[PDB]
RNA sequence: ACCUAACCAGAAAGCCACGGCUAACUACGUGCCAGCAGCCGCGGUAAUACGUAGGUGGCAAGCGUUGUCCGGAAUUAUUGGGCGUAAAGGGCUCGCAGGCGGUUUCUUAAGUCUGAUGUGAAAGCCCCCGGCUCAACCGGGGAGGGUCAUUGGAAACUGGGGAACUUGAGUGCAGAAGAGGAGAGUGGAAUUCCACGUGUAGCGGUGAAAUGCGUAGAGAUGUGGAGGAACACCAGUGGCGAAGGCGACUCUCUGGUCUGUAACUGACGCUGAGGAGCGAAAGCGUGGGGAGCGAACAGGAUUAGAUACCCUGGUAGUCCACGCCGUAAACGAUGAGUGCUAAGUGUUAGGGGGUUUCCGCCCCUUAGUGCUGCAGCUAACGCAUUAAGCACUCCGCCUGGGGAGUACGGUCGCAAGACUGAAACUCAAAGGAAUUGACGGGGGCCCGCACAAGCGGUGGAGCAUGUGGUUUAAUUCGAAGCAACGCG
RNA sequence: UUAGCUAGUUGGUGAGGUAACGGCUCACCAAGGCGACGAUGCGUAGCCGACCUGAGAGGGUGAUCGGCCACACUGGGACUGA
């Protein structure tokens, strides 16, 4: 580019996406609009347990349905550990992390929420899975 | 020129032995593909490698490769004289002139080679390729093109010493 | 045509500076007759003398390289753009090479060269750039 | 708050990771299930990757996950990227604005640079000390931060102004050359068709045929006439043009290029977004022209199928004039201008010359164009004085692929469409060059009971054995292209 | 994928008005003015000292402390007063 070129009609942009749909909010009373605040997770009604087949050549049963977040999106979250009392009609707390193998999970619930219980007889990391502390004695 | 001998303590470190196969009928032959480069701690830093059967073979065949080629490097005291951009095989080098305690800030290949050929405080961060081959290529190139002061005064006939600061 | 003379120069003192060249040719000019007292004063090429007649010109150099490849002239920038300008001020008057080579800024005084421009600590235009 | 005495080790440690990136490893269970995952990717009965247990490693009253911002990101590049093939040269020109500009000389300070004052408050960043037991923190003392004003200097460089000069560029003078263009006219060779002679049973086409034509007299051959389109030989990696492109011959009107001294002019130049203009072939409107060729269409052939290849026909179109269309692998996949940098060998268009009346050889020289190659460039192929080298001026283009040159919106178009031109989702690959092998119904060379050349068989008959199958209480297991089947 | 905009607008004269010049508001006159150096229009947003990050150039935010502007349920209005 020459210094009259790029010295005047100057230089593009690189504007990228992002990584994932978690508008903030919107907060609708009264507009509806009303993003972006950006929270660090959405947590909302969830819409259906379940199962989906994962993506070649995985062949295991992931297990993650819709969850109707409190903004207005519905993006389908793959909810993570083994075990689950999360079944239809209870709420989850959707957080971030794109999943792997089915194409399209937009959050990964945290095990371990308000509303989710987290993995049971588990306890070698505990973070994630969010179980209690460790079995007394 | 002139051509180095053999005569003095090598360091012998790797760069990296990679993997190779030529597709034959019948899979591919795999053999092992090291180009290590030997230092000799004070300025005697030669980098080519070659391929043999065995882990130990591509030793054997890097450090006949050490034997084969020796470079300078003249660099009073933890530096270089003029810390030129030098790259050559599409692989970039910037390498300045560093302080006395900066330490050698160098990556992969460059920390590999001035890590092994008398380095205390030359600034190192690439602008180009990634490959071995061609780190150790554009960082010999840049290693044997950096001037030394002496010389430059004794070859350019200005005076020794004149330039100075 | 003639974009930049001190450019057409340089690219002359460059390209027959690579050629082996024993004399090399120049437009004549105050910036080729004052580089050339500058850059010959420094000790790169061995004389210039300006062999001026009608109408335009011209000077002529020798090259100052002995036989090692790359003498005293081993490599020359336009560290100023005619067309894009450079700038140095006092402080920020850069000797280019570090050690080796030598900058020489055009200084309102004269066409200096880069310690002694620093020596009377004024910068300007920043005519060219011999690493 | 802090101090003093007593008391008790008593109350005070967890989180993540252990293939790589990346410090950190083994066992049990699980057996493509449950699972993990930032990417690479693991998991289908020996998992350093899933959980569990010991151990290790990082960190610590904290440790991981996620959200956002910076860096990595030379992945917007002024520092610091590029465009022959990877994404990227505008199809090409003319030009306004803009951007850049030969050498000498006087002035100027508008930029350029430097000194003095004002001001850029504090707090904050950095340097130098001091105070809370040190530290976080606080306080003091400094610094730095501006196309900043006002003002003093230098005049080197860009510019303003005046004087100049000539190679740049232009005019002149004399040469040369060409399918450069526009209009008119003319000429043949050949095909078709028509008229008549001559003559018979085929002509035609193909891989092989058929459709088609021919006893209403075809083909062929002789003569003559009509009409359209294109001009063979010269003709050639020749010439000219901005490019697309341009070919029989002659004339009118016209543009341009190069050579040569060198009369004049004295930088009057280079690029140039918009804007203007031209742009093969297909098309589009009207009116002409329709000999050959010939989409769509008809028939016959080849094939399992033939909305194709082939053949026989055949409309539009090709042709012309007037207007619109404005795309192409519009290619050298290389924008224009200028300066420099090894050489050889062609080839037109010129010039100077060495002797040469000649002629002709040879050198020097331009301009244009082709090959072969040094330096240099590069990812490799390759380019290489016609650069992709080496530097300067300016314009245009490029920022992973698909989505997609698609949608929506505008401009133009009679339309056909052209220009401009996104996005959601999705993926970690697309891509360029080069190598090794494979393939080929690609070519080349060769060999063998491979084929050809002969003998005698099998597949037909009854029987012997094995296999498939069906049956069984079981018809034991193993072999399944040659290499399973008178096999173990 | 905003090329049009503007009629108190552009300018004059005169009068009134406020602490004050001024189309600030009116009468009369003229036809102006802005725009590729981006007018207008959509969008978004308090700005700055600074903070975070980068080797640096740059990139991002305008919390807490401070400086200025704005607002005070929404939308107008004027009184008291310096």
């Amino acid at each position: 580019p020459t210094i009259n070129q790029l010295i005047r009609k100057g230089r593009v942009s690189k504007v990228e996406n992002s990584k994932s749909p978690a508008l903030n909010k919107g907060y609708n009373s009264f507009k509806k609009e009303h993003t972006n605040v950006s929270s660090p997770q959405k947590r909302g009604v969830c819409t259906r347990v379940g199962t989906m087949t994962p993506k070649k050549p995985n062949s295991a049963l992931r297990k993650y349905a819709r969850v109707r977040l409190t903004n207005g999106i519905e993006v389908t979250a793959y909810i993570p550990g083994i075990g689950h009392n999360l079944q239809e009609h209870s709420v989850v707390l959707i957080r971030g992390g794109r999943v792997k193998d089915l194409p399209g999970v937009r959050y990964h619930i945290v095990r371990g929420a308000l509303d989710t219980a987290g993995v049971e007889n588990r306890a070698q990391g505990r973070s994630k899975y969010g179980t209690k502390k460790p079995k007394a004695k | 020129r002139r051509i180095d001998p053999s005569k003095l303590e090598l360091e012998e470190r790797l760069v990296t032995v990679n993997r190779v196969a030529k597709v034959v009928k019948g899979g591919r032959r795999f053999r092992f593909a090291a180009l290590v480069v030997v230092g000799d701690k004070n300025g005697h830093v030669g980098f080519g490698t070659g391929k043999a059967q065995e882990v130990p073979e591509a030793i054997r065949k890097a450090v006949e490769d050490a034997k084969k080629n020796l470079i300078e490097v003249p660099m009073v005291g933890t530096t270089i004289p003029h810390e030129i951009i030098g790259r050559f095989g599409a692989g970039n080098i910037l390498l300045k002139p560093a302080s006395e305690g900066t330490g050698v800030i160098a990556g992969g290949p460059v920390r590999a080679v001035l890590e092994l050929a008398g380095v205390a405080d030359i600034l190192s961060k690439s602008l180009g390729s990634n490959t071995p081959i061609n780190m150790i290529r554009a960082t010999l190139q840049g290693l044997s093109e950096l001037k030394r002061a002496e010389d430059v005064a004794k070859l350019r006939g200005k005076s020794v010493e004149e330039l100075l600061g | 045509v003639m974009t930049d003379p001190i450019a057409d120069m340089l690219t002359r003192i460059r390209n027959a500076n690579m050629v082996r060249h024993e004399k090399l040719e120049i437009p004549a000019s105050k910036l080729k007759r004052e580089i050339a007292e500058i850059l010959k004063r420094e000790g790169f090429i061995r004389d210039v003398e300006f062999v001026e007649d009608s109408k335009q010109g011209i000077i002529r150099v020798f090259l100052k390289y002995g036989q090692n490849n790359e003498r005293v002239i081993t490599g020359l920038k336009r560290i100023s753009k005619p067309g894009l300008r450079v700038y140095a001020k006092s402080n920020e008057v850069p000797r280019v090479l570090n050690g080796l080579g030598i900058a020489i800024i055009s200084t309102s005084q004269g066409v200096l060269t880069d310690k002694e421009a620093r020596a009377k600590q004024a910068g300007g235009e920043v005519l060219a750039y011999v690493w």
